[PDB]
């Protein structure tokens, strides 16, 4: 039916699944929520040095039955104040839209966004107001994050 | 978009040799096995062909390095 190409997803995410068991990227772990190999949760430690400092974070992770030659859809489940996440936990990161590749995998996609906390890219924002503050406002926009981290995160 | 059906079959392709039981195609992260076939693109990035040919498809750059195929 092709659809078959279930099989190739699912070995794709059941390999990941124990490679990222015994070998988790830095202050993350992530895995299955329940039955469905596609649906995974995730949580993400703020990265040390930073306004997420403290915090700790919860992702939800969708494979498609694509996988991996599309980009699976990850979402911030926990509040944060960050210039390229918005309140819909919409992730602004140039390998989850068309900088996607099947030699990627979900511990990479990790590792980029635990970078992407540690140095925002306040040019391809999806919050405008916060990405202008970074900028402009640095001190308060610091301020703020590290009120968000405290109040939201912990 | 990705390439034609063609240019697909233009690119380079070998059975599995010894040598290749020690590497992994990054797309399915397995190692290659005899009796796989592999593709070699210009960058010399290799890959299972049922693999990479499933990417070029519906894109037209390496998985690995993001150069152009063509
Ligand atoms: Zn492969
Ligand atoms: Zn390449």
């Amino acid at each position: 039916k092709t659809a078959a190409k279930l099989s190739t997803s699912a070995k794709r995410i059941q390999k990941e699944l124990a490679e990222i068991t015994l070998d988790p990227p830095p202050n993350c772990s992530a895995g299955p929520k329940g039955d469905n190999i596609y649906e995974w949760r995730s949580t993400i430690l703020g990265p040390p040095g930073s306004v997420y400092e403290g915090g700790v974070f919860f992702l939800d992770i969708t494979f498609s039955p694509d996988y991996p030659f599309k980009p699976p859809k990850v979402t911030f489940r926990t509040r944060i104040y960050h210039c390229n996440i918005n309140s819909q936990g919409v992730i602004c990161l140039d390998i989850l839209k068309d900088n996607w590749s099947p030699a990627l995998t979900i511990s990479k996609v990790l590792l980029s966004i635990c970078s992407l906390l540690t140095d925002c890219n306040p040019a391809d924002p999806l919050v405008g107001s916060i990405a202008t503050q970074y900028m402009t406002n640095r001190a308060e926009h610091d301020r703020m994050a590290r009120q968000w981290t405290k109040r939201y995160a912990t | 978009r990705g390439l034609t059906k063609e240019q697909i079959d233009n690119l380079a392709m070998r059975s599995f040799g010894e040598n290749d039981a020690l590497k992994t195609c990054s797309v399915c992260i397995t190692e290659y096995t005899e009796g796989n076939k592999l593709r070699k693109l210009p960058c010399s990035h290799e890959y299972h062909v049922h693999c990479i040919d499933r990417w070029l498809s519906e894109n037209s750059t390496c998985p690995i390095c993001r150069r152009a195929v063509l």
